């Protein structure tokens, strides 16, 4: 009921950030939300002495057709102190995690009066006609950094009862989402969290058990072609980038002299030994590979073909925190675009289940494809940040 | 006395650490002063100015030109805070049966000043041969010049503006620059009636005041165009001038189809000049004379009608130039533009389609707030066979294939697993680079082999020239083991056309080619056929 005193990081101003054009449904849909948001005094109309922005748009997430207002605070966000709970390190352990959204909590209460400044943003007009509707918040905002920090305590003193009552299920919070594990049966983990529901209003599911992490595997194959050796002997090599005694030169030895590549080559002992060893090593995890909280988080992901998706979690290079793949069909068959997102999203909030934290992927995309159309197909109240990949990877064939 | 509902004031501030302008008064010829004095009084006696004392230290330098008093406010613009800022398009408007046009001259000096900002506009005005401290004075309005003026006077305005905006959908209302611009389908009854309501509206606030040139524009009640483009016309080019030149077909291209800016725009490389006298290429004064015979008479777009259909239509011009037109039925051109490619090494047809289309998307969203259907110059199967290949994500929206050529076809397509039958060539090339000397060459399963020496080259441009051989020598279908991770990036990329000549022989010989398989084998690693020892000597 009283606020928390804000500011910026030392050498740094508020964020302006030019406002992208939205479509004629996206603009009434901000309106007619504004608007009412306006009546309660969540945020207020202000003049041409802000010099700030911030961009927005508006979403709908799953089975909704009602429009949700997303701000994009990465900018406000960066330029924040933070500093103000040690991962969950077994939410990725339990059988299910639900994720809900606690993000209207955060309009219970105010923002510190020097910095709502810096929440400025546009509803922008279509062909630049009249100046864009200007407003700035007045209570906590959604999708900035501050609000779940300032609200923790709030958010520790409401579900206390909940807590108590049953120490097996773990609860986590990141921004506007609230993630909650336990190993329950589903119809009971569905009515807990009804209860849950409930509980939280007096005042999507998941299964990381389903997921490890992806070994590298080889063919096993009765006759070999030239061609499949080369191959065989392309992917082991590049995999001793990553394992110490991977050893290729049995199976070179087997394609000496210059041969077509259809050929078939039949195995010698040296060899199938050779490749035996490298499947041993191929089994072992990897060498001293640990998380770093005080470094990024990179994922790399690469298009299959036929809706299949490969990507890869790191740190380091050749040291991976994790890989995986998606075949999913949610009706973006036709479209590329559309599976990327998904993808993205999708990789961000396994990211956030172990981690905590979200991270900067290199997209196998245009620069300009992608930011034309991603935010049609965004349903997430969280936005990561990524990079661009011009030259197509030969790692793609190695991950398939 | 009819009571007038004040215009609250935007607070105002300096930037932090920075103190108000003090900069010297400028000495003046008696004359100037004489003028001044006058002009300064008048506007005293309309409240837009205060005279003050000397309590005062700021001070802004005052000019007089031939009359006309200037403030040179550019030291206060530099200590004043940055306030909120992209003109509309006429094919993005709406036709209009009735358009009145009202003055607001009287009003722009109704608008306020935040008071404790004003000591920050304070200017001295010389008396006779310096005899006397100069006459002291501070601005009450927004002063001509002033850093925020534009912004608080156009937020004012809009505000005042606003609840007769909102009350009547059937009325259309902008500022420019000096003015009030009304417009209505209304019948003619009614638009007076509607233009006297305003009036009284803004009378409220004390404020009792075709073809129109508008921003580079011709703006008719039933239809736009562009204000005439005057190219200048001389046997000696300069570089500034090659940028006006350039800069007005730019302009022009928006409603004239088949403007081609490509050539021009050639000339202005990593040169920055005001001076030279730059020759031109054939190419280049085809160009503007097809440009001086394209406008050589005039087409004008039409407006916007929300309930037809919106439609883009796109055609290959060639050398990386595509045009478009934009129209909601046929022959009748909402508007027009054009699309050039980005500097790349290589590239192909089907990039810059794409491309294109986005650009476009996004430019309909700007001015329409929505994406129009596409019409391209393209098979559904060519799209098709594209998207699901290409290693990278793609999308198009909504569209459908317009038969006119040149089409966007894709030229070539490698195989997916090794070839039956065909001849296996594994290709390799090496250059020492202290010398510059290299070799470029392959071996094959049949024992065909060839090392060709080059001088002046390097390990890229030798692995290349490789597979270039091996390319030249082989039949209709051809395997090639490559250990080269340059050569396959760029050829899994796809280009139809490329900077490099090495490149573009490829690609024809690709064209001229069956089937291709192209595989890679890691380098050095003694890997069968793969020969460094007869290319690296
Ligand atoms: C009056 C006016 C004068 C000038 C310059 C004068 C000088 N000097 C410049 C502008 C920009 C406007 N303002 C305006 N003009 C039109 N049409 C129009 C027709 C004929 C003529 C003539 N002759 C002139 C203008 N239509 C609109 O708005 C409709 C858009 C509605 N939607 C809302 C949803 O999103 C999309 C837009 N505004
Ligand atoms: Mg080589």
């Amino acid at each position: 009921i009283e606020t928390v005193p804000v500011k910026l990081k030392p050498g740094m101003d508020g964020p302006k950030v030019k406002q992208w054009p939205l479509t004629e449904e996206k603009i009434k849909a901000l309106v007619e939300i504004c608007t009412e948001m306006e009546k309660e005094g969540k945020i207020s109309k202000i003049g041409p002495e802000n010099p700030y922005n911030t961009p927005v748009f508006a979403i709908k997430k799953k089975d909704s057709t009602k429009w949700r207002k997303l701000v994009d605070f990465r900018e406000l966000n960066k330029r924040t102190q933070d500093f103000w709970i040690p991962h969950p390190a077994g939410l990725k352990k339990k059988k299910s995690v639900t994720v809900l959204d606690v993000g209207d909590a955060y309009f219970s209460v105010p923002l510190d009066e020097d910095f709502r400044k810096y929440t400025a943003f546009t509803i922008p007009s279509i062909n630049n006609e009249t100046p864009g509707i200007r407003y700035q918040y007045n209570v906590l905002p959604q999708g900035w950094k501050g609000s779940p920090a300032i609200f923790q305590s709030s958010m520790t003193k409401i579900l206390e009862p909940f807590k108590k009552q049953n120490p097996d299920i773990v609860i986590y919070q990141y921004m506007d989402d609230l993630y909650v594990g336990s190993d329950l049966e589903i119809g009971q983990h569905r009515t807990k969290i009804e209860e849950l529901r409930q509980h939280l209003l007096r005042w999507y599911e998941l299964h990381p058990d389903k997921w490890t992490v992806q070994p590298i595997v080889l063919p096993e194959k009765d006759s070999w072609t030239v061609n499949d050796i080369q191959k065989l002997v392309g992917k082991l090599n590049w995999a001793s980038q990553i394992y110490p005694g991977i050893k290729v030169r049995q199976l070179s030895k087997l394609l000496r002299g210059t041969k077509a590549l259809t050929e078939v080559i039949p195995l010698t002992e040296e060899a199938e030994l050779e490749l035996a060893e490298n499947r041993e090593i191929l089994k072992e995890p990897v060498h001293g590979v640990y998380y770093d909280p005080s470094k990024d988080l990179i994922a790399e992901i690469q298009k299959q073909g036929q809706g299949q998706w490969t990507y890869q979690i790191y740190q380091e290079p050749f040291k991976n925190l994790k890989t995986g793949k998606y075949a999913r069909m949610r009706g973006a068959h036709t479209n590329d675009v559309k599976q990327l997102t998904e993808a993205v999203q999708k990789i961000t909030t396994e990211s956030i289940v172990i981690w905590g934290k979200t991270p900067k992927f290199k997209l196998p995309i245009q620069k300009e494809t992608w930011e034309t159309w991603w935010t049609e197909y965004w349903q997430a109240t969280w936005i990561p940040e990524w990079e661009f990949v011009n030259t197509p990877p030969l790692v793609k064939l190695w991950y398939q | 006395m009819v009571p007038i509902s004040p215009i609250e004031t935007v607070p105002v501030k300096l930037k932090p650490g920075m103190d108000g302008p003090k900069v010297k008064q400028w000495p003046l010829t008696e004359e100037k002063i004489k003028a001044l004095v006058e002009i300064c009084t008048e506007m005293e006696k309309e409240g837009k100015i205060s005279k003050i004392g000397p309590e005062n230290p700021y001070n802004t330098p005052v000019f007089a030109i031939k009359w006309r008093k200037l403030v040179d406010f550019r030291e206060l613009n530099k200590r004043t805070q940055d306030f909120w800022e992209g003109i509309p398009h006429p094919a993005g408007l709406k036709k209009n049966k009735s358009v009145t046009v009202l003055d607001v001259g009287d009003a722009y000096f109704s608008v306020p000043l935040d008071e404790d900002f004003r000591k920050y506009t304070a200017f001295t005005i010389p008396s006779i041969n310096n005899e006397t401290p100069g006459i002291r004075y501070q601005y009450n309005v927004l002063p001509q010049g002033w850093k925020g003026s534009p912004a608080i006077f156009q937020s004012s305005m809009t505000k005042i503006l606003e609840p007769f905006a909102a009350q009547n959908p059937d009325i259309v209302i902008c500022q420019y620059m000096d003015d009030l611009y009304v417009g209505s389908d209304l019948e003619i009854g009614q638009h007076r009636t509607k233009i006297e309501e305003l009036r009284q509206h803004l009378l409220r606030w004390g404020l009792t005041t075709p073809p129109f040139l508008w921003m580079g524009y011709e703006l008719h009640p039933d239809k736009w165009t562009v204000q005439p483009i005057v190219l200048p016309e001389k046997d000696s080019w300069t570089v500034n001038d090659i940028q006006k030149l350039v800069g007005k077909l730019n302009w022009a291209s928006q409603i004239y189809p088949g403007i081609k800016v490509r050539q021009l725009s050639k000339l202005l490389r990593g040169t920055k000049a005001l001076t030279e006298v730059i020759p031109l290429t054939e190419e280049a004064e085809l160009e503007l004379a097809e440009n001086r015979e394209i406008l050589k008479e005039p087409v004008h777009g039409v407006y916007y009608d929300p309930s037809k259909d919106l439609i883009a239509e796109i055609q290959k011009q060639g050398q990386g130039q595509w045009t478009y037109q934009i129209y909601q039925e046929p022959f009748k051109n909402l508007k027009t533009g054009k699309y050039a490619r980005m500097r790349g090494a290589h590239t192909n047809d089907v990039k810059q389609l794409t491309e294109a289309v986005q650009k476009i998307t996004t430019e309909s969203i700007v001015i329409w707030g929505k994406t129009p259907k596409f019409k391209l110059p393209i098979q559904k199967e060519t799209w098709e066979t594209w998207w699901t290949e290409y290693w990278q994500a793609t999308w198009i929206p909504e569209w459908e294939f317009v038969n006119t050529p040149p089409l966007v076809k894709l030229w070539y397509q490698l195989e997916k697993e090794p070839i039956v039958g065909a001849e296996t060539f594994y290709v390799d090339g090496a250059a020492n680079r202290e010398t510059k000397l290299g070799k470029a060459g392959y071996v094959t399963n049949k024992g065909r082999q060839k090392v060709v020496p080059l001088t002046n080259t390097t390990n890229q441009k030798t692995e290349l020239q490789a597979i270039y051989l091996a390319l030249q020598d082989s039949g209709l279908e051809v395997n090639i083991v490559t250990d080269s991770q340059y050569a396959l990036g760029i050829i899994q990329a796809q280009p139809d056309k490329s900077e490099s000549e090495l490149v573009n022989q490829i690609i024809e010989q690709l064209i001229k080619k069956e089937k291709v398989y192209l595989a890679w084998v890691p380098a050095h690693k003694g890997i069968g056929g793969n020969e460094q020892v007869d290319k690296l000597v």
